[PDB]
DNA sequence: GCCCTGGAGAATCCCGGTGCCGAGGCCGCTCAATTGGTCGTAGACAGCTCTAGCACCGCTTAAACGCACGTACGCGCTGTCCCCCGCGTTTTAACCGCCAAGGGGATTACTCCCTAGTCTCCAGGCACGTGTCAGATATATACATCCTGTGCA
DNA sequence: TGCACAGGATGTATATATCTGACACGTGCCTGGAGACTAGGGAGTAATCCCCTTGGCGGTTAAAACGCGGGGGACAGCGCGTACGTGCGTTTAAGCGGTGCTAGAGCTGTCTACGACCAATTGAGCGGCCTCGGCACCGGGATTCTCCAGGGC
């Protein structure tokens, strides 16, 4: 009797808001200080200045859509539509990273 | 007073101004604007200088810059890019 | 020092970079592995950007530093410098 | 004496600089010496480029009802335009975005 | 009564050997003629240098060979054991081509 | 005038590139897609052969003209200079 | 009267040669100045790195039942190294062939 | 005769008798170790080139040379690397 | 029992009104581009040699081509179950604003050491010529591999 | 009667003998590197300013987390039929070797036009400033899409 909207029809609404949007979609406390805490094995004591953070944040986010991008071709090739770890190394593999 | 930097962006809004008169720009798309500018520099300048080399020249000439061109753009793009810069040297060499 | 950042990276987020790409139906091993992939790029980006920092001879790691290790992996960014 | 100074760029007529990108040609360690038209050249394609960029992000915000061209706009314009994409292929826009794309085999069968 | 391979022990057999060899897989002037055709539509009389052949030969059969590998890699994550145009397809476009 | 020359990389050659390549098992339709797909290769490759010969001035392609075309498309030769 | 001349190589203790790297370098379009333990590094570094793939080719050759080093052997060594792998990734050697991989799925069973 | 062409087969040879004393090496062997070199140079030194412009300096130095090796060589290769570079520098400014 | 349809209901779109902060224009000044002239060399140009790329022929034979058979494999279907999705409630920590302290980036003046530039001198590296041994090829042999007919536990 | 075994056939690795042509060495010469020196500017060093990075605190919500119920998608199993692998006989050019010819690459000598370099002058471009309207946000009403309950065929 309440309202249930049925399994992909919310993942397809929120496909369509967010590839109409254009922010950050981390949070930008917890990806400054993974940030920080990498830097600390390279050098101590760095300093960083925020539009570094923002220009690595921005790098990051539009690698990993990618990535996701050539994922969900793999797991439409594998006549699928949920996308797996194994299609992740593939789209790695066939890219030339791993 | 702060120290002077250079960028091409009073150049963009001049061509902003031809084609879309009534339009303006944000300053995050101004930089993105002008760094499209400074790569495709350092693209066909690279490009000439390695085009330069392999002649055993010394000098970056206007057929060192259209074979650049010819050989970084795609297809039409290089052939109207080839005519725009053929149209400015021959204006250049008319008035002095 | 700081330990556990990775976590901060949370499954609500790696599903809006998913739909963002397109995607339908995420498993649930997917974030970890979505998690290790993410710290290998900013591995590589942050190494270049602090051999530039000390050559330099800087402590604060710059917005062009970043632009020129990105650029250096062949992933120019625009708007940042 | 001395006659009234004209710029290069006037001489070609050209809105993109032509002393300066001659100064960088000469700066910037490309070859021992530059000739006299390839910086006009160069400034002339570099123009064009501009305008060709200009002009589909124009269309784009009149598409989208502003006025005012923003990142996203020049992101649509390029990921759109063809050859412009192969030009900047490799090219990361900040806060672009991307492009709506959904792949039929997702949508709800009908 | 005959004697017959099964079908793919001749084809493991081609595959060992094929990898332990280095030699070029393709005719020498078919594919110089490829070349002359497709240069044709550039410039008119033109003239090529042997190892100006050779090295056009050498660079697409490596690019084909890189090619095939990522396809036998896309057929088998469809559980296949048969390449197609539609794995080749779907390589070329995670490669960005 | 040349015509009908893509024919001759023909059917075994294709197979022997597959063999070299890994694969057990070919489709029909493989033969003309790998031709299509070389032909792409080529003329990439060949029209940049061909702009590096005009601009020297030359009449004759050279391997240094091959090597520098196929290092413009990040695709390095090593063994012809 | 001026000394006997010797070589900056053999001071540096090195096989390549200095001299020579230096004048490419002042040559190469690089910058204005070159200083002078720049091409001391520069042939260092390059010796080592022929030193290592050099020193793989001949164990790859010592394992052919060959004396001579072959493009075949070079890329048996290049490609079973994972940092020279890394950093050749994109290099195409004539004549080399590629390694002996099959996939499991492809043996029979059993 | 025919005008020279300068090669670095010599000094391959030379560090092949180091490393393998019985070992020789074909032509086309020695063509590709060539164009290993040239290739190796050519990134070393446009990385440095770069790096000079990116800090404002007229002058690549042995700093800029450790900097790019750095950047272009991955892990114990660069470690390697930068030490025999050192050393071979040590070496040189204590003779002269 | 299956397909269509009308209402709910939730989400999105559209419109109209407010506030604000960032784009756009203005103004002063100073640094870089322009002007006019000189000079020395890179490159345009003509001439000439000789290498190598093109074209043709004839023969041998490897490789391509066409065909027939059968067998693994691709593909479609069906059934199970479990895992991911949508939703509701609780909890966490991001976020925003504000404040304060100090490190460190950025600039400037000064002086010295390093590097370019020149000239002379010569030895190291390139081209050429020659000989000998490593590798390619034949050939016969021994061994590893695959495939099926056969028997039994 | 479905799973080891024997044995036959086929392919492959191994050892030995001939031969040749490409590698490695020696020689002569020339041109680029080393030695010695000068002059000038780039960069090292010190000192100083002020921006911007870090650190802390508190309040407000948005967002993350946690649990639950159920549908739909992944995956395994099965059956069918066709498309590809395997082998065989026929046909076609590929490769190889010769020869002949000439176009064009490569080099040399001459000379002139072009780009570096320099000094002096000025206006274009940059920083700082101030203002207003484009856009963001809000709230309310209209439209659209999704889903299910219910009834006709």
């Amino acid at each position: 009797k309440p309202h249930r909207y049925r399994p992909g029809t919310v993942a397809l609404r929120e496909i369509r808001r967010y590839q109409k949007s254009t922010e950050l979609l981390i949070r930008k406390l917890p990806f400054q200080r993974l940030v920080r805490e990498i830097a600390q094995d390279f050098k101590t004591d760095l300093r960083f200045q925020s539009s570094a953070v923002m220009a690595l944040q921005e790098a990051s986010e539009a690698y990993l859509v990618g990535l996701f991008e050539d994922t969900n071709l793999c797991a439409i090739h594998a006549k699928r539509v949920t996308i797996m770890p194994k299609d992740i190394q593939l789209a790695r593999r066939i890219r030339g990273e791993r | 007073r702060k120290t002077r930097k250079e960028s091409y962006a009073i150049y963009v809004y001049k061509v902003l101004k031809q084609v879309h008169p009534d339009t303006g720009i944000s300053s995050k798309a101004m930089s993105i604007m002008n760094s499209f500018v400074n790569d495709v520099f350092e693209r066909i300048a690279g490009e000439a200088s390695r085009l330069a080399h392999y002649n055993k020249r010394s000098t970056i000439t206007s057929r060192e810059i259209q074979t650049a061109v010819r050989l970084l753009l795609p297809g039409e793009l290089a052939k109207h890019a080839v005519s725009e810069g053929t149209k400015a040297v021959t204006k250049y060499t008319s008035a002095k | 020092v700081l330990r556990d950042n990775i976590q901060g990276i949370t499954k609500p987020a790696i599903r809006r970079l998913a739909r963002r790409g397109g995607v339908k139906r995420i498993s649930g091993l997917i974030y970890e592995e979505t998690r290790g992939v993410l710290k290998v790029f900013l591995e590589n980006v942050i190494r270049d950007a602090v051999t530039y920092t000390e050559h330099a001879k800087r402590k604060t790691v710059t917005a062009m530093d970043v632009v020129y290790a990105l650029k250096r992996q062949g992933r120019t960014l625009y708007g940042f410098g | 004496t001395r006659a009234k100074a004209k710029t290069r760029s006037s001489r070609a007529g050209l809105q993109f600089p032509v002393g300066r990108v001659h100064r960088l040609l000469r700066k910037g360690n490309y070859a021992e010496r530059v000739g006299a038209g390839a910086p006009v050249y160069l400034a002339a394609v570099l123009e064009y480029l501009t305008a060709e960029i200009l002009e589909l992000a124009g269309n784009a915000a009149r598409d989208n009802k502003k006025t005012r061209i923003i990142p996203r706009h020049l992101q649509l314009a390029v990921r759109n335009d063809e050859e412009l994409n192969k030009l900047l292929g490799r090219v990361t826009i900040a806060q672009g975005g991307v492009l709506p794309n959904i792949q039929s085999v997702l949508l709800p069968k009908k």
